[PDB]
């Protein structure tokens, strides 16, 4: 209902955890579990590539279509570009529907 | 046939070099009128001669004005077959699987 492609078996969840490394155990044995651990974190890179299948426009329309454009008028910033403080901001939501087909 | 109407009297003569151009739209790239049940059908009785109906379509509008998504289709912009007297046209079509209409 929100949008997208419903699937019985969507792409699976990737769960990640950094394994616990405990601090020094006491010398005398204790039944209880170890609640003292080393403060720790991890870092890396993810690559996600998707292969998409396209359906090309076959339209026999005469007059020109509507398209999505960046309006030319001058502005303090560039849309879909970084700020002066280094902040990336998307100005407006972009739908998928511009080209037309016959009903 | 050529028609010349002069002084109210009119003579219908035969043009042997004239053409008629006909195409089938196979890719469904045109507004599909037929399924709307409009007149102009082949007469039910085989001895009748019938006029061919005019083609036309509707597009988006706001009231009577045209909205920017409105489309305009030039029918001359399609490949067609030009036929003189002594030419004939044909094509074949296979219906996709449809459930039997139930007559019971």
């Amino acid at each position: 209902l929100m949008g997208g492609f419903g699937m019985k078996h969507p792409p699976p969840q990737i769960l990640i955890k950094n394994t616990p490394v405990p601090a020094d155990p006491p010398t005398a044995f204790n039944k209880d579990k170890l609640n003292s651990f080393i403060t720790q974190y991890s870092t890396g890179q993810v690559s996600v590539e998707i292969e998409w299948e396209l359906q090309k426009e076959n339209s026999k329309r005469w007059n020109p279509e509507i398209q999505y454009t960046s309006n030319y008028y001058k502005s303090n910033n560039v849309e879909f570009a970084v700020n002066t403080e280094g902040v990336y901001s998307e100005p407006r939501p972009i739908g998928t529907r511009y080209l037309t087909r016959n009903l | 046939k050529e028609v010349t109407d002069n002084n109210g009297v009119k003579t219908i003569a035969n043009n042997l070099t004239s053409t008629v151009q006909v195409f089938t739209d196979s890719d469904y790239q045109l507004p599909y009128v037929l399924g709307s049940a409009h007149e102009g059908c082949l007469p039910p009785f085989p001895a009748d001669v019938f006029m061919i109906p005019q083609y036309g379509y509707l597009t988006l509008n706001d009231g009577s004005q045209a909205v920017g998504r409105s489309s305009f289709y030039c029918l001359e912009y399609f490949p067609s077959q030009m036929l003189r007297t002594g030419n004939n046209f044909q094509f074949s079509y296979e219906f996709e699987n449809v459930p039997f209409h139930s007559s019971y």
